[PDB]
């Protein structure tokens, strides 16, 4: 199974890299595995832009 | 798998030049942030209707592979649920332009100069960063050299 | 900030846990334990070591107050002793186990503004700093502690009496579920020392199974699922079948006797008394807490006891943190550390006006 | 709304189905729609009436071809529609005879002579 | 300063009669083909002036500015005007040059510059062969 | 540094490493004529030049240190000055220690793999032996040249790739 | 408001007008369908592509019919 979610994540890679998305390899890896789970995604789109404006309000 | 991930986006969001406690504050602010809001139609399709909005503005080719990608990625969908979404908030010649000399393809064409002023524009747009930056590295000297004494630079600060 | 301090303490059942509001552990440790004859005022390292002729009591074993003397004088100690420090430059959050009465709460607003005299008070409750401290705030938590056990379901932000079950489960009965076996197996063990001695590798050796009928298969065709421990202390005491099947009587309470009913079934029962609109968003967030965090093998276990009992029509997500010992710590740390969060925490001028029950109903 | 939107509003109006069913007529809409938004030849609707004039003449009805004078004034008695162009080029694309030779008579200007 | 200009002017203007002389039927078939694609990076060089005098018909153009925008088209068509006279100065057709720009694709590899062009002058050229 | 940049890039003797040395020349070249391309139209010069009398003085010993030098003797006059503790002075050495560096890593992706050898200009450490091909093919015949050892390679770098 | 009123009466006349060329020329589309058009013409359209899709849609409700 692990060889699947790999190559899907790398095919993943590339068509967020032109739909011009804040990701990074580090929160693609977390928000994939958290869409895996399963919850809405309509508010993770939203705590993920909370969550580096509120590390960004300290520096 | 998400407790370790989110540790590793921690990690990230931390400085790295004691660093030990301040990597629980902002998991602090991190759960912090989490909870706000969460206090208060197909997967494809979506892309589908920017592939569109691609579509109008140029750029034929990125649409073409956007909407094969995901075709065979339906033959997962909460991603790109989550990637549509996420679609603003990144960043804020070869020999192939207008090649009519070789290749096998007909030569005729007609002229309009707006297929070669988009390619002026393909120079000029590295040549605004290049004329940017001889503006850019004297006003930012500029205002360091000059200032009040002993205010001048932090380093006296201290 | 330049303000003035607030202070967090979790009184638990094991150990007390004190300390200053947006620290990484607690920032002070003692016991729980309250020595009386079986000292009189201490409580600490003299009191722990000298409780074969010292009383053996903590305050909350069951959920609830089981003596009040106790928990005034662990509470007046830890706040005296520990941390020196007096009550007018320290605003305290206290923490209480899920169904704790409101009449209990009113008491102990009522004793703590008298004869130790706070400013500012919070009274909190169990589960809902767990789950904040997982990072939500709506939910179905299942908090099996260390003396009681809940199925709560929380959405807005507070418990829902009509659909909260109370459950009879401690990680004391399991320890004692140890005792039993051992004692009908033909080995000899009734006394306290050897008692600590097994929660010590309950705490730490324990394994448990990702099934009923897979473990016992592999046992059953020839037995190997032996960590061998071979303590300092001297004692040789060690069996791999055994304790994969101590915690794995949740599942089926029969196999022990248990008068509780079975998990699944409890699980099953809070979403059915929860609102059918609200249902499917409460499930997808399952919470692990409490005195269960004994290893987190079964928290795979119940991963996958989750994912049999849910149908196509239902969302899981269950949040698998390793924060499952100290969340309720976490929690409260969380809480008061926070200004934004004063608009919440109930005053002296408000207290006077409103009466003492307030803290009940203020706490969301 | 929104013109994305607006795509998906059509393929339920004229599927009675949803877009549940069937997705690959919504991608090759997608296809076709995309870099056409924008009237790269004339406007003309003067060239674009007088195109429904030959079409119900080819259709042997002269008093439709007739009325359709009134109706094309009514269009300028109130003037409140800001592309006439486009509305009648559409329903005259969509063209159906209630009962050969077409590219060869008058069609707009193509901007080969213009920079487009 | 306009001395230091000079090479990429230079291999220009003995670049294009290349182009014009190499494209009749007395000079192979390969021949063709190879002074075809050295019609791409003339495209470029032309642009590229232009735009400078249409930034000076504004008043925002110098010499200066033409001297650091020219730097890589000095190496780049410097390359083309070395293939160009050493094709005039033997016979080679054909093979023979289609060997002088698989051996170039060689002699520098490790610039990156002298590699790319000859890389594709070489899928460029040999069309008809 | 104009003069440098100038005269090895009339000299297409000057090898593959030595027209990438050039070449990153070039770019370093080109900022300092940013400087005097603002500075005449503007006709101080004494506070504007004082951040560049410090680069342009690197530069010349950077070049002083580079004359004549190629193969992995440019892997050692420019590997000289990434050495030092001030992240300034290193991240102004490289975009040079790059470009020297990828000629020598482009002549060891054809001598980790098969291609063409790297003696024919010598600026890669083989020295091939010609005409012994019976067994000896798989012992002596190449001779580890020590001059062309670039030194940010090791010697279980620079050689075990052999 | 009345003045907003006014206006969307002499709009209201004027899609009458257009429902009157549309059903003489027989389109399928009926008048709720049209009235995605008009918004559409109202952005900017091509009508030979939306023309295109739509006499492929209209080919394809009886595909799978």
């Amino acid at each position: 199974n692990l060889n699947a979610v790999r190559e899907t994540m790398d095919v993943l890679l590339e068509i967020s890299r032109i739909l011009n998305t804040g990701l990074d390899m580090e929160t693609l890896s977390i928000c994939v595995r958290l869409c895996e789970q399963g919850i809405n995604p309509e508010a993770l789109s939203s705590v993920i832009k909370e969550l580096r404006k509120a590390t960004e309000a300290l520096k | 798998s998400i407790t370790q991930l989110f540790d590793d986006l921690c990690e990230a969001l931390l400085p790295a030049a004691n660093r030990k406690r301040a990597k629980r504050s902002l998991k602090k602010v991190a759960y912090n942030a989490l909870f706000t809001n969460l206090f208060q139609l197909p997967a494809r399709n979506k892309i589908l209707m920017l592939s569109f909005d691609l579509r109008v503005g140029g750029l034929g080719p990125k649409a073409d592979r956007l909407e094969e990608l995901v075709e065979e990625l339906e033959a997962v969908g909460s991603v790109l649920d989550l990637l549509v979404q996420l679609a603003g908030s990144g960043p804020p010649r070869d020999y192939f332009l207008n090649n009519k000399h070789v290749g096998r393809n007909v030569p005729y064409s007609g002229y309009d100069c707006d297929d070669l002023s988009v390619f002026e524009m393909d120079v000029q747009s590295l040549i605004s960063r290049e004329e940017c930056l001889c503006h850019s590295m004297i006003q930012e000297t500029l205002q360091v050299m000059e200032a009040a004494p002993g205010t001048g630079l932090p380093t006296v600060g201290l | 900030d330049d303000d003035i301090a607030a202070l967090v303490v979790d009184n638990g059942s094991g150990m007390c846990k004190a300390g200053f509001a947006g620290d990484d552990a607690p920032r002070a440790v003692f016991p729980s334990i309250v020595g009386r004859p079986r000292k009189d005022s201490y409580v600490g390292d003299e009191a722990q070591s000298k409780r074969g002729i010292l009383t053996l009591k903590y305050p909350i074993e069951h959920g609830i107050v089981t003596n009040w003397d106790d928990m005034e004088k662990i509470w007046h100690h830890t706040f005296y002793n520990e941390l020196r420090v007096a009550p007018e430059e320290h605003p305290v959050l206290l923490t209480e186990a899920p169904l704790n009465p409101k009449a209990n709460r009113e008491k102990m607003t009522q004793i703590m503004f008298e004869t130790f005299n706070t400013p500012a008070m919070y009274v909190a409750i169990q589960a809902v700093l767990s789950l904040y401290a997982s990072g939500r705030t709506t939910g179905i938590v299942m908090d099996s502690g260390d003396g009681v056990t809940h199925t709560v379901p929380i959405y807005e932000g507070y418990a829902l009496p009509h659909a909260i079950l109370r459950l009879d489960l401690a990680g004391r009965d399991l320890t004692d579920y140890l005792m039993k076996i051992l004692t009908e197996r033909g080995y000899s063990f009734t006394t306290t020392a050897e008692r600590e001695i097994v929660r010590d590798i309950k705490e730490k050796l324990c394994y448990v199974a990702l099934d009923f009928e897979q473990e016992m298969a592999t046992a059953a065709s020839s037995s190997s699922l032996e960590k061998s421990y071979e303590l300092p202390d001297g004692q040789v005491i060690t069996i791999g079948n055994e304790r994969f099947r101590c915690p794995e009587a949740l599942f089926q309470p029969s196999f022990l006797g248990m008068e509780s009913c079975g998990i699944h079934e409890t699980t099953f029962n809070s979403i059915m008394k929860c609102d059918v609109d609200i249902r499917k968003d409460l499930y997808a967030n399952t919470v692990l807490s409490g005195g269960t965090t004994m290893y987190p093998g079964i928290a795979d276990r119940m991963q996958k006891e989750i994912t049999a009992l849910a149908p196509s029509t239902m969302k899981i997500k269950i949040i698998a943190p390793p924060e499952r010992k100290y969340s309720v710590w976490i929690g409260g740390s969380i809480l008061a550390s926070l200004s934004t969060f004063q608009q919440m925490w109930i005053s002296k001028q408000e207290y006077d006006e409103s009466g003492p029950s307030i803290v009940h109903r203020k706490c969301f | 709304k929104s013109p994305n939107v607006l795509l998906q509003n059509l393929c339920c109006r004229i599927l009675g189905r949803s877009e549940a069913d069937v997705a690959q007529q919504f991608q090759y809409a997608v296809r076709v729609i995309g870099s056409n938004f924008a009237p790269t030849v004339e406007r003309d609707e003067f060239l674009v009436a007088e195109k429904i004039k030959k079409e119900l003449i080819r259709q042997r009805r002269e008093a439709d071809a007739a009325l359709f004078s009134e109706l094309h004034r009514k269009l300028h008695s109130q003037g409140v529609l800001k592309n006439k162009w486009s509305i009648l080029y559409l329903l005259l694309s969509l063209s159906e005879d209630p009962r050969s030779y077409a590219t060869l008579f008058a069609q707009a200007l193509p901007r080969d002579a213009h920079s487009t | 300063l306009v001395h230091r200009i000079l090479p990429v002017a230079a291999s220009y203007s003995a670049v294009t009669r290349f182009i014009e002389e190499k494209s009749s039927f007395e000079y192979g078939q390969v021949n063709h083909a190879l002074a075809a694609a050295m019609r791409t990076l003339v495209k470029e060089h032309l642009i590229l002036v232009s735009q400078l005098e249409q930034l000076h018909r504004q008043g925002l153009l110098s010499l200066q500015k033409l001297w650091f925008y020219i730097q890589p088209a000095m190496r780049t068509m410097d390359i083309l005007a070395s293939l160009a006279t050493s094709v005039d100065k033997g016979e080679c057709l054909g093979g023979s040059t289609l060997s002088l720009l698989h051996d170039r694709s060689f002699s520098y590899t490790g610039d990156s510059q002298a590699q790319e062009l000859c890389l594709y002058l070489t899928k460029a050229a040999s069309a008809p062969y | 540094i104009r003069r440098y940049t100038d005269q090895r890039s009339l000299d297409r003797s000057f090898g593959l490493v030595g027209q990438s040395f050039c070449a990153a020349l070039h770019q370093e070249l080109r900022e300092y004529y940013r400087l005097l391309s603002v500075l005449h139209s503007q006709l101080r010069l004494l506070v504007w030049t004082y951040d560049p009398k410090i680069r342009l003085k690197t530069l010349a010993a950077l070049v002083d240190h580079c004359q004549g030098r190629k193969g992995g003797e440019l892997a050692s006059a420019v590997h000289a000055y990434t050495k030092t503790g001030d992240p300034y002075m290193r991240s102004l050495v490289q975009h040079i220690l790059s470009l020297v560096s990828h000629p020598v890593l482009s002549f060891l992706y054809r001598w980790i793999y098969d291609g063409e050898l790297e003696d024919t200009y010598h600026e890669f450490f083989v020295a091939s032996d010609p005409t012994v091909k019976t067994d000896r093919l798989w012992h002596d015949k190449y001779t580890l040249r020590k001059s062309m050892i670039p030194s940010f390679m090791t010697m279980d770098q620079s050689r075990k790739v052999l």
